[PDB]
């Protein structure tokens, strides 16, 4: 009961959602033949980790999940990769062409050639659900995939299952570390086109785990492995409610009522702490308040952007490890008396705390710490805007002089979208200005 | 709970027609702009043909 | 992902061959077709180029075109020219004689089908073919004007196909035949339109590389080749090798024209050293060296509106990011600033034969203006005075056929001034 059916498009998509799944089996105890000693009750169950996990007679624990791609070259190393057993073949879909960057190939042009059979294998996902809760969305902002096609998905899954809810998990682009100029129009259209059909959506700025990489990690150049294990860790503590089960565990539906005010206004702020090596982390063990401290520093953020400029509409922290509820409540009580929290005037400013006791563990010989305690705070603050800001200038930059503009006409779209695009996105930051004045 | 049935069932429906009109305007366009590219070139290999054809009109003097 | 190069004329057909020779060697392949190399990163993306034949063996996806018989003899009598398919030599007798109406719509016409034939296997046999190379001249008859015509037919059997051409621009300074700007101009009417890019490369900027650079007071085509083969290893090595960056030529593309008629490259080498007498900072600088450009053109007379730069051997990317951020920053003036993060850098930690390591170089600058504007000069130095017109003419052109290119690459400069012009506010 209460599944959810984890979606990975595109490169980063699917980059994301390897080292999303091997960290849940490292969690679970799950071997990469699909094996899970641990659990008793063959052929199925109703356990908590069998919200993410499927399971087969033969006591295979199957990822409810479906990677999709335009072009084999990343999924046909899920294909033959230490995980190829875990899934079954016809969760794993490529087509031949990618979209080359192109926010139309990855929607209308190719998305177009293979949205009926993805819908297919999420249909048969579905069917083995026992009261499906929603699924969870893993895409890039700038690839033509990641954007295109998996703004295609969004709307036919609205209209496949109604309002049910879709989550994303979202790569914001890094101005340097992209292959593409045009990611900025990318971005704009699948905000735009998508933000109808996320009921919540997590952005990840690929700028900010680097930096958090070099700084936290001493990682002279990470690779979007350390930045894909980083993510992966964050996705972990955002769905441990869902997949482990306890006395204080919060569930993260509780925490979305309080993190979406209003329907558009549904893009939080997370914040991870400790981020720490091996090297640092020795004889250095961390306390509640420590990393709760942390989490308060902008510059463990997701997504570079300054909340003390903005106001708060929510906060809420998930604990996962050797936590109490005595130390989690004088931490908050010292920043409360130590920091820069202003909230909105027309909603409560108390901190929704969950905790899970299961430790967070780390795939071997990677180069974060494995540690005794971990935090991640989900804050709603008006600071996020920025993110979009940003982008929006680059956009209009190019835009202006419709710089590469060609290569999306040429694939049958219309200025028309640009500018409606543009428009939601205007409208969306005035939202975010509008919902921080106070009231009369 | 009728309005409730009444504003999913909208929404399902209104999701629906945009991505049609969407996907049947695109698929317009696209087809429009290979078509004036085709013509384009033929209209090249006809100016081809013409000055091909006027080669035999000067030989024959 | 399956690329087709097709090579046309004299210096398409000898610059061809030495790309296949040097890309040859970089992927262990001998002139018989068997693979001896020592590392599987060697074949992870041959089939970019090669097919893999009966036995182990693997044959270029070549196609060799003439109206002159020479060529081919003289590809075949040269190393791996055993190697090609037998099938793929498309050969003709009566030749053009440096005419681009004879190239374009008389006896390249004749042969064209024949070509297209070629093209057609070798494209049905792609399990998705992403486009094709051309690699041809400007101031030729054959490899201007029947390379235009069969870009143009090409396009029309695969108008969702990528086609970048390596087009060698004609220079008074290494081919006496005058009428090389008119063949130029007409086969630059038809690049401007039929292309996605098109590497300009300039025999005047390859001579004075080889001259005051690698101090040859006579450079044979053979020691300008050499340059071009390098650029060429360059230039396709993001697509050979395997590395964090999946992109085919359409996904390149895109990041590189901003605006379909400007797609004209000014490709760039480094270190480029004479065989009498590297860090990554000196391999930055030399590659942005306006004196390491294979186009002749002044990158500081004009403004990027986007650049490449592939380094290839083992190096600190760490400094290379460094470096390429010290570049665009200490530099900012000529860099369109409507177009942000217009600078992007790929490394191959695999050098090119004979070298620790390179940089090849590839920019959208509107300096090309340079180049186009010389060939203009000279074109209008015969146009107003009608000079060899009856060559033309006399296979059937019209008068007005030769304004209409030369208005439409005044209009092509005019359109690179305006960009160049163009301020964020
Ligand atoms: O376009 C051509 C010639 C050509 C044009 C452009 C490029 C190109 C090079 C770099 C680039 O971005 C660099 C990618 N970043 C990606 C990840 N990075 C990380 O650090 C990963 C880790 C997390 C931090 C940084 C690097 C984009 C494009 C290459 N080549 N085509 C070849 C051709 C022409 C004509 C005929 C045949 C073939
Ligand atoms: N964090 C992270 N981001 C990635 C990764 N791979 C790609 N990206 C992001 O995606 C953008 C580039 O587009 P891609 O994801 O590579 O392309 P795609 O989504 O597969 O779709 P195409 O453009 O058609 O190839 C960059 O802006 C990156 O931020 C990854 O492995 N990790
Ligand atoms: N770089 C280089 N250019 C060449 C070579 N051979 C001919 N050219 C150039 O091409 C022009 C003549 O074209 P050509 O190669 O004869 O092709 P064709 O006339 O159609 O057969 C001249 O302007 C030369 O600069 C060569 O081996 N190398
Ligand atoms: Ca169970
Ligand atoms: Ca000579
Ligand atoms: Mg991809
Ligand atoms: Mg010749």
């Amino acid at each position: 009961m209460r599944e959810c059916i984890s979606i990975h498009v595109g490169q980063a998509g699917v980059q994301i959602g390897n080292a999303c799944w091997e960290l849940y089996c490292l969690e679970h105890g799950i071997q990469p033949d699909g094996q899970m000693p641990s659990d008793k009750t063959i052929g199925g169950g109703d356990d908590s980790f069998n919200t993410f996990f499927s399971e087969t007679g033969a006591g295979k624990h199957v990822p409810r999940a479906v990677f999709v791609d335009l072009e084999p070259t990343v999924i046909d190393e899920v294909r033959t990769g230490t995980y190829r057993q875990l899934f079954h073949p016809e969760q794993l879909i490529t087509g031949k062409e990618d979209a080359a960057n192109n926010y139309a190939r990855g929607h209308y042009t190719i998305g177009k050639e293979i949205i009926d059979l993805v819908l297919d294998r999420i249909r048969k996902l579905a069917d083995q659900c026992t009261g499906l809760q929603g699924f969870l969305v893993f895409h890039s902002f700038g690839g033509g995939t990641g954007s295109g096609f998996t703004s295609l998905l969004m709307e036919r899954l609205s209209v496949d299952y109604g309002k049910k809810s879709k989550l994303e998990f979202s790569i914001y682009p890094a101005p340097q570390v992209s292959t593409a100029v045009v990611e900025p129009y990318n971005s704009i259209l699948t905000t735009h086109t998508t933000l109808e059909h996320s009921d919540c959506a997590f952005m990840v700025d690929n700028e900010a785990i680097y930096d958090i990489c070099r700084r936290n990690l001493d990682i002279e150049r990470p690779t979007y492995t350390n930045l894909n294990r980083l993510i992966s860790q964050i996705v972990s503590s955002i769905t441990a409610s869902l997949r482990f089960d306890g006395a204080l565990n919060v569930d993260l539906t509780e925490f979305q009522t309080n993190l979406v005010p209003y329907p558009r206004i549904h893009f939080p702020l997370a914040t991870y702490a400790p981020v720490i090596s091996a090297e640092k982390a020795y004889h250095e063990q961390l306390s509640v308040a420590e990393i709760t401290n942390a989490c308060f520093e902008p510059a463990n953020q997701m997504v570079k952007c300054d909340p003390r400029h903005g106001k708060y509409m929510a906060c809420c922290l998930l604990y996962r490890g050797d936590v109490v509820p005595k130390d989690v409540n004088a931490a908050i009580a010292t920043i409360k008396t130590k920091r820069s929290i202003q909230f909105v005037d027309w909603c409560p400013t108390g901190f929704k705390v969950g905790i899970n006791y299961q430790p967070p563990t780390v795939v071997p010989g990677g180069d974060l710490a494995k540690v005794q305690r971990a935090v991640c705070m989900l804050s709603n603050t008006t600071a996020i805007a920025e993110a979009w800001a940003r982008l929006d200038h680059k956009f209009d930059l190019m835009y202006a002089k419709r710089a590469f503009v060609h290569w999306y006409v040429g694939e049958g779209m219309e200025e028309g979208e640009f500018s409606e695009a543009r428009e939601d996105m205007a409208a969306l930051e005035k939202d975010y200005e509008e919902v921080g004045v106070d009231s009369v | 709970i009728q309005k409730a049935i009444e504003e999913n069932n909208n929404f399902i429906k209104m999701a629906k027609e945009k991505l049609a009109q969407k996907m049947e305007s695109n698929k317009e366009n696209r087809e429009a702009h290979l078509a004036a590219m085709l013509e384009r070139l033929q209209e090249k290999d006809k100016h081809a043909e013409e000055v091909r054809k006027n080669k035999e009109l000067k030989e024959e003097a | 992902r399956e690329i087709v190069h097709i090579q046309a004329g004299q210096c398409g057909n000898q610059i061809g061959a030495k790309f296949w020779e040097v890309i040859s060697d970089e992927h262990g392949i001998d002139p018989t077709g068997s693979y001896h190399g020592d590392s599987d990163l060697q074949l992870e993306r041959i089939n970019v180029y090669y097919n893999e034949a009966t036995g182990n063996k693997y044959v270029p996806r070549a196609i060799l075109v003439d109206l002159e018989p020479g060529t081919m003899d003289s590809v075949r009598s040269g190393p791996f020219g055993q190697i090609f398919r037998p099938d793929n030599f498309v050969f003709g007798q009566s030749g053009a004689g440096n005419n681009w109406a004879k190239g374009h719509y008389t006896e390249g016409a004749e042969l064209v089908d024949s070509v297209l034939d070629v093209v057609r296997k070798e494209s049905e046999s792609c399990d998705c073919l992403q486009g094709f190379q051309l690699t041809h001249s400007l101031g030729g008859g054959t490899g201007s004007g029947m390379g235009t015509l069969l870009i143009s037919k090409i396009r029309e059997e695969y108008p969702d196909r990528i086609m970048n051409t390596f087009s060698v621009m004609p220079s008074p300074k290494v081919s006496d035949t005058v009428v090389e700007p008119y063949n130029a101009t007409l086969s630059v009417h038809q690049l401007v339109e039929n292309t996605d890019e098109t590497y300009c490369i300039d025999n005047e900027a390859l001579y004075d590389i080889c001259f005051r650079t690698l101090k040859l007071t006579t450079p044979t085509y053979g020691d300008l080749n050499h340059l071009v083969s390098a650029t060429m290893s360059g230039v396709t090595t993001c697509l050979r090798f395997p590395g964090q960056l999946n992109a085919d030529l359409r996904k390149l593309a895109v990041n590189m024209v901003p605006f379909p008629r400007l797609h004209f490259f000014m490709p760039g080498f480094a270190p480029l050293t004479s065989r009498g007498s590297l860090t990554v900072p000196e391999l930055t600088q030399q590659m942005f060296d306006s004196k390491n450009m294979m186009a002749a053109c002044d990158p500081r007379h004009g403004r990027y509106l986007t650049v490449a730069a592939i380094f290839r051997g083992r190096m600190s990317m760490k400094e290379v990011d460094e470096q390429m951020l010290n570049v665009q920053n200490k530099n900012s003036s000529y860099f369109v600033e409507w177009i942000p993060n217009n600078v992007k850098t790929a490394v191959c930690d695999i050098p090119p034969r004979g070298l620790k390591m390179s940089a090849t170089f590839i920019g959208n600058s509107t300096a090309i203006q340079e180049l186009f504007k010389r060939i203009s000069e000279q074109f209008t130095a015969m146009f107003r005075r009608k000079a060899f017109l009856h060559w033309y003419t006399g296979e059937g052109m019209d008068e007005m056929e030769f304004t209409e290119a030369e208005s439409n690459m005044n209009d092509l400069v005019s359109e690179y001034q305006q960009y160049q012009d163009a301020t964020a506010d």
